[PDB]
């Protein structure tokens, strides 16, 4: 149930340096 | 990875290194999908043309890593294989069709800041995200160019390519169990997976539920990062029935 | 040569 949520990113509401590049492509 | 960057700490906590005991060396990437199951490419374990046919005892899985070569004391976990399962219709003879294998670990791995499973896609997530131009992310410790090795895990984001552009790039027969990714020749950005990255994950972050999904497995390419060529990935959703049958049975 | 020696228990 906890798959795909990273302890050092999603679980802390922190973004990695390039994930926004993926979101922006989902047009 | 060619024209990637250094991973951030805990950026890919599902990334697994397939490690040969024998001559101690990197064989492949892989991914953690639960506390006992690791996903990789079949050709990382079986490839008759190059006399590759590994048994459980030949291999270890190293989980939670960042450094390629360092023993990451108190961070990495090293696991023994109980059993390898290769897709029964894996086609090593022609084009690596159905390039997918599972490894069951002897013992469950403890999750941590550095060790956490990726999600496998459902039909809906696959249908939404596997669209030409949408980017995924590829990670591994393979070669930095076709013809150095990295100090640490490398990352690159790459766009999914239209099926006709994938087919027209190659003489190899491309199947519905494959997709391709990469930039076109004069786009201004490049990058690719390379030797030693195969078996690792192509992941996408769902904008619906903010979870990472493994849409692909690094399978093959002609060389690495060649203009006009693309990387080919195993279509994980297409083979999910087999994945579910192996985990449900074993 | 390349890789750091891992604990002898994993081998
Ligand atoms: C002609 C391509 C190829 C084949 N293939 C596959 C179709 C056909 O069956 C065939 O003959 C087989 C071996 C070697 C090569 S290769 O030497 O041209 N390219 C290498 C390095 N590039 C990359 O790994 C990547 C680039 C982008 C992504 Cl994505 S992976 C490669 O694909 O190795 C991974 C595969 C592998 N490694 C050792 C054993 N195996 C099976
Ligand atoms: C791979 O190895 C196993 C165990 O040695 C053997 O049963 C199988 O026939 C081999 N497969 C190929 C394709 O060589």
């Amino acid at each position: 149930a906890d798959c795909g949520l990273r302890p050092l990113f999603e679980k802390k509401s922190l973004e990695d340096k390039t994930e926004r590049e993926l979101l922006e492509s989902y047009i | 990875i060619v024209e990637g960057s250094d991973a951030e700490i805990g950026m890919s906590p599902w990334q697994v290194m397939l490690f040969r005991k024998s001559p101690q060396e990197l064989l492949c990437g892989a991914s953690l999908i639960s506390d006992r199951w690791v996903l990789t490419a079949a050709h990382c374990l079986l490839y008759p043309p190059w006399d590759k046919n590994f048994t459980e005892n030949d291999l270890l899985v190293r989980i939670g890593k960042h450094s390629r070569t360092r023993y990451e004391r108190n961070i990495e976990k090293i696991s023994m294989l109980e059993k390898i399962y290769i897709h029964p219709r894996y086609n090593w003879r022609e084009n690596l069709d159905r390039d997918i294998a599972l490894m069951k670990l002897k013992k469950p791995v403890a999750f941590s800041d550095y060790i956490h499973p990726v999600c496998l896609p459902d039909r809906e997530t696959a249908a939404s995200l596997l669209q030409a131009g949408y980017k995924g992310r590829v990670t591994g410790w393979g070669n930095l160019k076709e013809t150095g090795q990295p100090s640490v895990l490398q990352v690159v984001n790459l766009p999914i390519v239209e099926r006709p552009v994938c087919k027209d790039s190659t003489r190899i027969r491309i199947t519905d169990n494959m997709f391709c990714a990469g930039y076109k020749p004069d786009e201004g950005k490049r990058g690719d997976a390379c030797e030693g990255d195969s078996g690792g994950p192509f992941v996408m972050k769902s904008p619906f539920n903010n979870r990472w999904y493994q849409m692909g497995i690094v399978s093959w390419g002609e060389g690495c990062d060649r203009d006009g060529k693309y990387g080919f990935y195993t279509h994980v959703f297409r083979l999910k029935k087999w994945i579910q049958k192996v985990i449900d049975q074993f | 040569g390349d890789f750091e020696e891992i604990p002898e228990e994993y081998l």
